[PDB]
Parts: C-alpha cells; structure tokens; sequence
C-alpha cells in the first residue's frame, strides 16, 4: 500500500515486507529543465558533489549506498541501508546534504569534481552514438524551450562554473515546498513520519523560481555526419502526451504495438510484429526499438534505430512509417489483445522488481505531480478497457500527417531530406 | 550483372566525395516558417547589388556592336543617297 501524508514535507513510503532492504530519500521537483544555457549542467555537477568520494566514503563508513539521479523534471538523492538502520539515512542525509554545504563546496574538491565531470562528458560526447543522437533529438525538439537542455551539460558551459553558481542554484531550487521525502522496502510509513518528527529536518522557506515559458514542440532536425564511424544512429519523433494526460496508458501501449527489435536474437525474429515481415529479408537494420516518453509539459512518440546497410536507409524508414500509418485506419483487435498482456507483463516488472531504488525514484517522481500513487491493480482495468475505437482516436490525433523530429549520426549521407521524410506520415490512398 | 566502368560519381551511400566529419546542419519546418518572408528588401536591395556588380561584362560587350552597327548603317544611307552615290561608284 502506498500511503502519503501532508505534515511537515510530503512524506510518501510504500511498504514491502519481503525485502531485505531499505531505501530513505529526497526528490526534488528541480531538473535540467530549471537551469539556463550558461549554468547548464549545475545540477549534474551538484550530483557529482554528492556522490564525491569524501562523501561516499564518510556513509560508507556506517554502512550505507548513495544514489543520485539527474533527469528533466526532478533529482533524485537516495540513501538504501538494511532495515534496522533505516534512521541512520537520515541521519546521514541532514548531516550532509541539507544542514551544512561549506565542506563539500571547498576549493579542491571543487576543482576535482569539475575536472571529473568534463572528462565523462566529453567521452560521453564522442564515444556513446545512440544516447547523444536521442539527447540532440530532444535538443532539437524543444529549442530555445527549457526542456531541451541536456541533464549532463555542454562542454563549454560547464567551464565557466563556478561554486557561486552552485549555491545560487541551491538556495533557489532546494526548498520544503518542492521536495518529497520518500520511504521504499522493509520500513513502516508510521516509523518514518515519527523519526522525521523527532528532528526537524526543514530544508528552506519556499517560493522557487517559476518559469516565464512553457516548453514547446518544433518540427526540426539536426545532421551531425561522420565518415570515420561504421553505422548510422538515427532516432525520430513526433509530440506524445504529458504526464496526467488522459490518452498516457493508450500512448504506451500503442508504443508496445510495435515494440522493440534484436537481428542477432534468434526468438525476436518470431515476434508477432509484422513490421518484421519487411526488414527481414534484406537485413534493413541491426535493431530498433519504439518509446512514449512523457514530461510535465509534453511528451515525444517514437523510435529509435541502428543499422550497418548505409544504402539502404530510406527503404528502413518508408516501412517503419507505413506501419505507423496503419494505426489510424486498420489496426486489427488481436493486435490490440496482444499488446494489453505485453504491456502489462512491461509495467508489471517495472514496478514490482527487487530492487527499491527504482520504486524509490518511481514514488518520489510520482506525488510530485499526481499528489497521489496510482495503485497496480486499477493501472490494469484501465489498460484492459482499451478498445479499437480510443488507440484509432488516438493515432488519428498524435502522428497522422504531423510534424516530426529527426537526429541522426554516422553515415547518414543515405538519409534523405526532411520533407520525404514528412510526406511518409500520410498514405495518400485513403 | 556485367561490370561497369569508373565514374566520377556514386549513389545514395557512396556519392564519391571526400570523407567529411565536424560539420553540422540545422533545418527548421517548412511547416512552421512564414515563406515570403523577406521578397520585399529582396527586390529592391538584393537585386541593385547583384547588377551593379555584373553590368560592365555586359554593357561595353554590347557598347562596341552597336556603334559599330550604327556607323555602318548611317553610312550605308549615305552610300545609297542622292548625295553619295559618288562615293558609291568608288566602292561598287
Ligand atoms: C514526375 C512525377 C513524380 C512523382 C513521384 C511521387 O509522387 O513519388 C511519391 C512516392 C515515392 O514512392 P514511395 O513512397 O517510396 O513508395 C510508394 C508508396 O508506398 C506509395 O504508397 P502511398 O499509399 O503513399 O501512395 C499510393 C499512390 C499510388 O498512386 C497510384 O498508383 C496512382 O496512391 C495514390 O496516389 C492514390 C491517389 C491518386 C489520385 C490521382 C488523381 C488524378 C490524377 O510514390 C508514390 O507514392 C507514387 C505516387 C504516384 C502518383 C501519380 C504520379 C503521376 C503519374 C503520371
Ligand atoms: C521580378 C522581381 C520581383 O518582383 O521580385 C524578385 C525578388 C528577388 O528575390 P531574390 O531572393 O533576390 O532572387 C530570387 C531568385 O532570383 C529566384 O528564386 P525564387 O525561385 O525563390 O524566386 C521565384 C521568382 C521567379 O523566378 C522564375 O520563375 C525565374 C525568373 C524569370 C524572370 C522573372 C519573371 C518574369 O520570383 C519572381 O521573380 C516573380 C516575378 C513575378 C512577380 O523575389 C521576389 O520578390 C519573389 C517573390 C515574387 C512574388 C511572388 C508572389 C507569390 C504569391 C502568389 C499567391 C497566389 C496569387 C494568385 C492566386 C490565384
Ligand atoms: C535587371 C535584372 C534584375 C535582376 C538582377 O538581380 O540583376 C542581375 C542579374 C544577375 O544576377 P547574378 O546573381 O549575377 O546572376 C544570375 C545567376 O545566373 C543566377 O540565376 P537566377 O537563379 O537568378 O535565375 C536567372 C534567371 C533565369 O531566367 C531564365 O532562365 C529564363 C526562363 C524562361 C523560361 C521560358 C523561356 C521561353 C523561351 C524564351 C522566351 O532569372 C532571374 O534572373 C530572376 C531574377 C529575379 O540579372 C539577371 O539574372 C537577369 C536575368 C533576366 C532574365
């Protein structure tokens, strides 16, 4: 049972008896979208911080693991102990993190972290394709809007940090009216609510930055082309829903509809996908996989795709978007069965694996912007209602002759230009 | 198929360029951009730099054959005038 209570900060704990661990943390209902393009990249440095090594080794001294995640909409910082010493957690997280920074914003340690953090994003620039052509897509997508800022920030801005705009950042975001205080694992929500109760554990006064601009979707695309590398990378996108939005389930399993791709798996050549029907015999793509990825503001619809066959890109793409085309006007009832018990088996461990952390981030994300956690059994009525009639509604909304996002890497001489690539959004037969 | 020969040209995925790599390209919607957006300041602006620059290429080139085909013409009248048949017989 997930239960939440408003004293003091939102105190949100979901009790699970069988585990063997517990997880205390904070979220914050800050993310890469809150900072600007000369700041850009505070936040992951401020996780850096939390996760240097003087930190980690004084909780790993009691027993203790960190955990730190940066994304669009919030930060995540999650101390996960064993059971009896789920009080020392936040113990530690007053102490450290809350209480005092002078320490940890000290001049060489500073100076570490920021010469640390350059180095893992510039290899992260050159060495890591699928990741950083889905950051540009995202870039690219949102321009000029705060959620196209990448969590990781640029190379040249990160430069010119320094530890006042760490704190500047800190005084304006980490505040008791954005933070949620979240309880996983073997812990009891009235425990928790008493040990908070025993310390104060006030983190500032409120009143957080708001946003003069709303994120908004443009129908754009950005071309970095390179000769020396031996595939193309190429990730494309229209505008999905937001979270809270009525059509999010049918968005998801619309995306299970299609579903994801391995070449060299010899069982997921004989998935139900028809999609396969036209990539197989030529060997189209090396693997491919489809997302609904949804934010506070707005959302991206998609796939994502690899392939080694440079001359035959074109043909990769025309396939994947007729079989999207097909949503609007035929899609067949078995299709729809199918997807119901595949997606619930995808939420399903989702949300019920062993290990808290996720359940943690999950949690803390959530009664951020519902104020409340949908429960796993009424997630399923829903997906079960699901009919022909709402994912036709749906796709005749969100993709029928849209516009779209593209971003690729690579030898991507093969692919063509953006209005070919629009025009395969609508049949034309119908 | 038979062989072929060598061109100085490839295809979608081997066009025969030299290899490229740090150069980046933007594109926007047509969707979502206003054309005709500057055809004025175009017209105007654009069009006087573009003769000014390329107009004595073609001017001097057609200043020569005009006079040269005047000076004939307005002789050939006189050589075929009542006044200059005299100089006619001379050249007949
Ligand atoms: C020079 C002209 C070059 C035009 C090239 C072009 O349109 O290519 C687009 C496109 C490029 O091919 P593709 O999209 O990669 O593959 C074919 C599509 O799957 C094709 O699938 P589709 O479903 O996207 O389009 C099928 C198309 C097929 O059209 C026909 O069969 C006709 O159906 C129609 O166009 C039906 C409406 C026809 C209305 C005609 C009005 C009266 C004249 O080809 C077509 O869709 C063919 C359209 C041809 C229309 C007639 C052209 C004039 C004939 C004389
Ligand atoms: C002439 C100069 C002038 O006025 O503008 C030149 C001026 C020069 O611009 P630029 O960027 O320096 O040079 C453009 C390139 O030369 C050419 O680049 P482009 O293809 O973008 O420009 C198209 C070009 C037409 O280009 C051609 O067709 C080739 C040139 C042929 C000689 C000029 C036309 C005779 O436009 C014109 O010159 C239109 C002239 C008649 C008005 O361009 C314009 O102003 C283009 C727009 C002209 C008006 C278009 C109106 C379209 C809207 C009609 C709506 C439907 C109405 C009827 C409903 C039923
Ligand atoms: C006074 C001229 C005003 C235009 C101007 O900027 O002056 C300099 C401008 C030269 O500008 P540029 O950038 O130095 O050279 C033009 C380039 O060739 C680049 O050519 P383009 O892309 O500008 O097109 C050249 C021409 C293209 O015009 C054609 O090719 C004529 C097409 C006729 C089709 C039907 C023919 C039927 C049979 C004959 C009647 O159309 C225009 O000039 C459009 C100007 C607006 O003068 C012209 O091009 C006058 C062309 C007049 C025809």
């Amino acid at each position: 049972e997930v239960t939440q209570l408003s004293n003091g900060i939102v105190v949100a704990t979901e009790h699970n008896p069988s585990a063997h661990t517990a997880s205390v943390g904070v979220v914050f209902g800050s993310g890469a979208a809150n900072e600007n393009p000369y700041n850009n990249g505070v936040s992951n440095l401020w996780k850096n911080i939390f996760l240097s090594k003087e930190n980690s080794a004084v909780a790993a001294k009691e027993g203790l693991a960190l955990s730190s995640n940066i994304s669009r909409d919030f930060q995540s910082y999650i101390v996960s102990s064993l059971p009896g010493s789920t009080d020392k957690s936040l113990d530690f997280l007053n102490q450290s993190f809350i209480q005092q920074k002078a320490n940890l914003l000290s001049s060489s340690n500073f100076e570490a972290t920021k010469k640390s953090v350059l180095k893992q994003v510039q290899d992260f620039e050159e060495n890591d394709h699928p990741n950083r052509v889905l950051e540009h897509l995202h870039s690219t997508a949102f321009q000029n809007t705060p959620l196209s800022l990448p969590t990781r920030g640029t190379l040249e801005s990160l430069e010119n940090l320094v530890v006042a705009d760490l704190e500047s950042f800190a005084n304006n975001h980490f505040l008791n009216s954005n933070a949620v205080v979240v309880g996983t694992g073997n812990i009891k929500h009235e425990d928790l609510v008493n040990s908070i109760e025993s310390k104060n554990l006030s983190l500032q006064t409120g009143t957080k930055p708001v946003l003069k601009k709303k994120a908004a979707f443009l129908g754009s695309e950005v071309r970095l082309r390179d000769d020396t590398l031996p595939k193309a990378w190429i990730s494309l996108a229209v505008e999905g829903e937001p979270v809270n939005s009525p059509n999010y389930f049918v968005a998801k399993l619309a995306a299970q509809i299609f579903g994801s791709y391995n070449a060299f798996e010899p069982a997921s050549r004989l998935q139900g996908i028809k999609l396969l029907d036209n990539i197989q015999e030529y060997q189209l793509c090396d693997n491919f996989n489809h997302f609904s990825l949804s934010y506070k503001d707005s959302g991206l619809w998609g796939f994502s795709t690899a392939t080694r066959n440079v001359t035959m890109i074109d043909d990769l793409i025309h396939f994947t978007l007729k079989q999207w085309n097909r949503l609007t006007i035929s899609v067949t009832d078995t299709e729809v069965e199918r997807a119901k018990s595949l997606l619930k088996l995808q939420l399903g461990q989702l949300y019920e694996s062993g290990n808290p952390v996720n359940d943690a981030n999950l949690l803390g994300a959530e009664v951020l912007i519902k104020g409340s956690k949908l429960s796993l059994g009424e997630a399923f009525k829903k997906i079960d209602a699901i009919t022909v009639k709402d994912v036709k509604a749906w796709a005749g909304k969100r993709l029928w002759d849209q516009d779209i996002a593209i971003a690729g890497t690579g030898q991507i001489e093969g692919l063509l230009d953006y209005m070919r690539i629009r025009s395969d959004m609508s049949m034309m037969r119908w | 198929g038979p062989p072929s020969g060598k061109t100085y040209m490839g295809w979608w995925g081997h066009m025969g360029g030299p290899k490229q790599k740090g150069i980046t390209s933007y594109a926007v919607s047509p969707y979502a951009q206003k054309p005709l957006q500057g055809i004025f300041h175009n017209a105007v602006f654009n069009s006087f730099r573009r003769f000014k620059s390329q107009f004595l290429y073609v001017l001097i080139p057609a200043g020569i054959y005009w006079y040269w085909w005047k000076n004939g013409n307005e002789y050939n009248e006189f050589l075929y005038s009542k006044a200059g048949r005299e100089e006619l017989e001379r050249v007949n």
